RNA sequence: AACUCUUAGCGGUGGAUCACUCGGCUCGUGCGUCGAUGAAGAACGCAGCUAGCUGCGAGAACUAAUGUGAAUUGCAGGACACACAUUGAUCAUCGACCUUUCGAACGCACAUUGCGGCCCCGGGUCCAUCCCGGGGCCACGCCUGUCUGAGGGUCGCC
RNA sequence: GCUGCAAGCCUCGACGAGUAGGAGGGCCGCCGCGGUGGCGCCGAAGCCCAGGGCGCGGGCCCGGGUGGAGCCGCCGCGGGCGCAGAUCUUGGUGGUAGUAGCAAAUAUUCAAACGAGAGCUUUGAAGGCCGAAGUGGAGAAGGGUUCCAUGUGAACAGCAGUUGAACAUGGGUGAGCCGGUCCUAAGGGACGGGCCUACGCCGUUCGGAGGGGAGGGCCC
RNA sequence: GACCUGGGCAUAGGGGCGAAAGACUAAUCGAACCAUCUAGUAGCUGGUUCCCUCCGAAGUUUCCCUCAGGAUAGCUGGCG
RNA sequence: CCGAGGUCCGCGGCGACGCCGGCCUCCCACCCGACCCGUCUUGAAACACGGACCAAGGAGUCCAACGCGCGCGCGAGUCA
RNA sequence: CACGACCUCAGCUCAGACGAGAAGACCCGCUGAAUUUAAGCAUAUUACUAAGCGGAGGAAAAGAAACCAACCGGGAUUCCCCCAGUAGCGGCGAGCGAAGAGGGAAAAGUCCAGCGCCGAAUCCCCGCCCCAGGGCGAGGGACCUGUGGCGUACGGAGGGCCGCCUCUCUCGGCGCGGGGGCCAAAGUCCUUCUGAUGGAGGCUUAGCCCGCGGACGGUGUGAGGCCGGUGUCGGCCCCCGCCCCGCCGGGGUGCGGUUCCUCCCGGAGUCGGGUUGUUUGGGAAUGCAGCCCAAAGCGGGUGGUAAACUCCAUCUAAGGCUAAAUACCGGCACGAGACCGAUAGCGGACAAGUACCGUGAGGGAAAGUUGAAAAGAACUUUGAAGAGAGAGUUCAACAGGGCGUGAAACCGUUAAGAGGUAAACGGGUGGGGACCGCACCGUCCGCCCGGUGGAUUCAGCCCGGCGGGGC
């Protein structure tokens, strides 16, 4: 139930401003839940994923307890790339497979001076 | 490209007797 | 929209050729030239009794 | 045998149907702001590799500033970016700055990058003429004031 | 015993053509909405069938194949609601049909090279035409890279191609004395004035206090 | 020779121009082309989409610048 | 039982996917019937017109006002 | 112009400003048709519309009565309902067509000229001084052919009389919403299935957890609890705005009552009349305009029939301003849909007013979809190469690049059958074929009955408890 009439609830508008969202908004859309060990230490629900974070795939074909490390954050396709979540091509070269940030869980944060500031407001 | 159809581009015939 | 179907200028070629005596688009070098424009039977034309908003 | 027709399987041709939808259409609400301080429109140009479209104007695919806080991406690659700790990638906002030529278009004209004038500056000339380069100007109509005038038009004093 | 959905069930008698047209019924069909009852990756919609069936009919149900994500029953409601025709609209495909045709301006021929491939490219020789009002050599208008070299042979060049005015990658137009620029011809068109309710129009050497260069040291 | 011809100019739609054919004015001329009023009007041709059940015609009267059409009466159906 | 419309307290051969069953659909054969639909028309199979074939789209609508019939609410009131 | 003043009229690239074009949905001023209707048509209608021209604003225009009414009177304008398809206009044919009253939305009123008192008490420019607001200069002008103050039809002014601190305006300093940022509830628990779960089942049946959050969207399928968000007039931060109050600081100047005295009191080629064209429901004129005539001041206008006399009612024309209710197919920014779903909906879901045609004005398309992820097919092999055969990727290549699903027409091929009186079709049956169905005693099913043979937390009857029926 949305009591506000200034925020749209439309299949057409919510999908346009999602695929055409700016990069600074695509950062917050590409969020990922924190581990139950970090969620009780930092007391933070979730955080936008970064480049040097160690995540763990929860859903999909590459799911398992293997904690890897993000290689790059493809902000355009709303997808990330992990170091051990890859696939061998036809010739043999390994190609990294894109995983949505909502299917991974952060196990180690890339703590900077700005990343820790966000943890304080939450 | 060309139109679908184009504009195409005389016996008097009066018998008497 | 009341302007739908009437966005074109089309005059029927009339009697004299094997066409079906229907308003056809003005000459040109497009596919649109020579096609039905106004009638409800014509593709891209006006609908029968456009739904008015009143 | 062939050939012709009929039925079914498979394969072609063709694109319907179904499902999908960052589009349209319609209604309602809040605002309701262009321009000689050069508008709308148009021309040309701008990316390491770029045709188009979009974005910009020789500071040209964006600069400064502020918010945001780690990317851009096709391949490159390289960041006075990243261990932000030589106060910042990107995005958003946008109070600074910039904005070529035509265009109401404004020196005169334009199927011409044609033809001029004035002032000032630097150089060649050093005998201030001339030549080149740079900058500020020169359209029409009208208002207020200044200045310079004109007519026995109406007078004053000689 | 059985029904009593009374908008139901049962009994009896007569009757049945039909265009134009009128009316009734529809548990006939399509899309959407408010209720309601469900179904679906253990396979929805759609599509196909020499499968099993229902209804007088409109149509519908089931099975098989294909497909891969939504769909339907009932009670009510709202329509852009049912096609064989309109020389209907748009798109697609046949017979005619390997058919008509590739027949204007005298002509090709031998060998070789390149090449997967040669009547058609290139070289040489032979034989011919245009025959200086040319099938020659250069321009104006127009075209706008078609110019030049190399590479390719998909498409195009109505046969072919080792070729091209095609495609791809690079390159190319240098002026004081060639022309534009300068002059006014026809003519266009400002200025003054007049006109038009107006945007504006008439008019062009005429018409306004229309003279902003030259000289004598302040004159003209 | 009342000749042929290029370029630059002039005349623009009820207007032009015409040694005069109603010729020519961009393949369009007894009135160009473009857009709009415009989905102009048509007593006139053409078409008008599912099923079953029941009933079922008229081309005749009168009036009309009517006689390819209407009005009116008749015949039809429906509700009662 | 010549009585309000039928019963047998009669019976035989076959019964494993085959020797049985489907008759609608598929193919084929024969007998009878059988001209091409739409449309205007007194009259269409017409030497009357439209239609080569297939798919999709394609035509009685909405607004104002009026009449009659019907459903509903209240009733000399009614509708805000 | 000998020397000046003035009037009238010029010049400049003179100092400082202003106008032009665009857009035009709505708005204002002109101009203006014909299709169409009248079953013809000429007035009428279409229509005081389309097109054409000029001018603006966020609204414009209108607007504080030369009004309506005829009543016990209403009181600017605009808008809605009603008046009303009415009065009326019209070859009185087709057709056209307002207004007063009344009920509502919104309401706000006022300034000059003239009249004439105040020593032009007024204004601009220039050079300055102080903190947007106030002064100075023996500077230059404008202006007596008239600036400013009081004052405008509700009467006004001056002088006696009577009663009465007079407070707005622009700046500094307090307690009184909006815009932009960032954060904030809860399952990826167990089992199972799938290419992937967002599916199914379970988590004392509180359905586990949250809930003022079960809107929507994303994510490999139907997600409140994975994620952005949603709910909380939640919390925080950076800008900015508004009214009132308070003191301080610069400029404002008092106002009323006066059946008391005196004075003053108004918009000319305008009204009106004739005439002409146009317009209107306005009809012997409703508005507007041209030409001619041309006013009055107990006057003038109106009182819906032309005209004379008379009475009565009503307003004060020929100067100006004014918000709000009202409109808005343009623009900027938003929310929504019993709408359309790629021959539909805008011409434009895509490098769409693009490609393209025309000398030009203009005309103007076609065109959406691989998969969850390119994992876009390594490598071997035949060919000059396109193009094939293996292998390989994927749940799937019945997804191989205009690649989801892949109909019909049409065509190739395979299987079956047939074919001299074009092919098809209706009715009847036969032959064949392709797929399907059908005992194993499916006429040994069921109620009752009679014997045979294995079993009866074994029945009527009785006790106790409970529950229910009974016009
Ligand atoms: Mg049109
Ligand atoms: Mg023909
Ligand atoms: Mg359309
Ligand atoms: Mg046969
Ligand atoms: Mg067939
Ligand atoms: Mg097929
Ligand atoms: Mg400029
Ligand atoms: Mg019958
Ligand atoms: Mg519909
Ligand atoms: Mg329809
Ligand atoms: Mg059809
Ligand atoms: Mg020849
Ligand atoms: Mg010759
Ligand atoms: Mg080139
Ligand atoms: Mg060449
Ligand atoms: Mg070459
Ligand atoms: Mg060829
Ligand atoms: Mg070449
Ligand atoms: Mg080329
Ligand atoms: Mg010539
Ligand atoms: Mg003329
Ligand atoms: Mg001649
Ligand atoms: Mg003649
Ligand atoms: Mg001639
Ligand atoms: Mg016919
Ligand atoms: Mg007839
Ligand atoms: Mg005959
Ligand atoms: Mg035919
Ligand atoms: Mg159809
Ligand atoms: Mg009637
Ligand atoms: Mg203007
Ligand atoms: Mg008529
Ligand atoms: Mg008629
Ligand atoms: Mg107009
Ligand atoms: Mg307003
Ligand atoms: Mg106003
Ligand atoms: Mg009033
Ligand atoms: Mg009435
Ligand atoms: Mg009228
Ligand atoms: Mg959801
Ligand atoms: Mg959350
Ligand atoms: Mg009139
Ligand atoms: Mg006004
Ligand atoms: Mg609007
Ligand atoms: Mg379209
Ligand atoms: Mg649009
Ligand atoms: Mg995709
Ligand atoms: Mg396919």
């Amino acid at each position: 139930m949305k009591l506000n009439t200034f925020v749209t609830s439309s299949r057409r508008k919510n999908r346009k401003r999602h695929f055409n969202a700016p990069s600074h908004i695509r950062r917050k859309i590409m969020s990922s839940p924190l581990s139950k060990e970090l969620r009780q230490k930092y007391n933070v629900r979730s955080m936008p994923i970064r480049k040097d974070d160690e995540v763990q795939v929860v859903r999909g074909h590459y799911k398992g307890q293997q904690i890897g490390k993000v290689v790059q954050v493809y902000r355009k396709k709303y997808v990330i790339y992990i170091e051990r979540v890859q696939r061998e091509k036809a010739n043999g070269t390994t190609v990294h497979v894109g995983i949505h940030p909502s299917k991974v869980v952060i196990t180690r944060l890339k703590l900077d001076k700005d990343r820790k500031k966000i943890l304080e407001r939450k | 490209v060309r139109p679908s159809v184009e504009k195409p581009h005389p016996c008097i015939q009066q018998p008497r007797k | 929209s009341e302007l739908a179907g009437h966005q074109t200028s089309a005059e029927s070629w009339g009697t004299g050729r094997a066409v079906a005596r229907i308003p056809r688009v003005r000459g040109g070098g497009t596919h649109r030239s020579g096609q039905g424009a106004f009638g409800n039977m014509c593709r891209g034309g006006r609908m029968f009794a456009p739904t008015k908003t009143w």
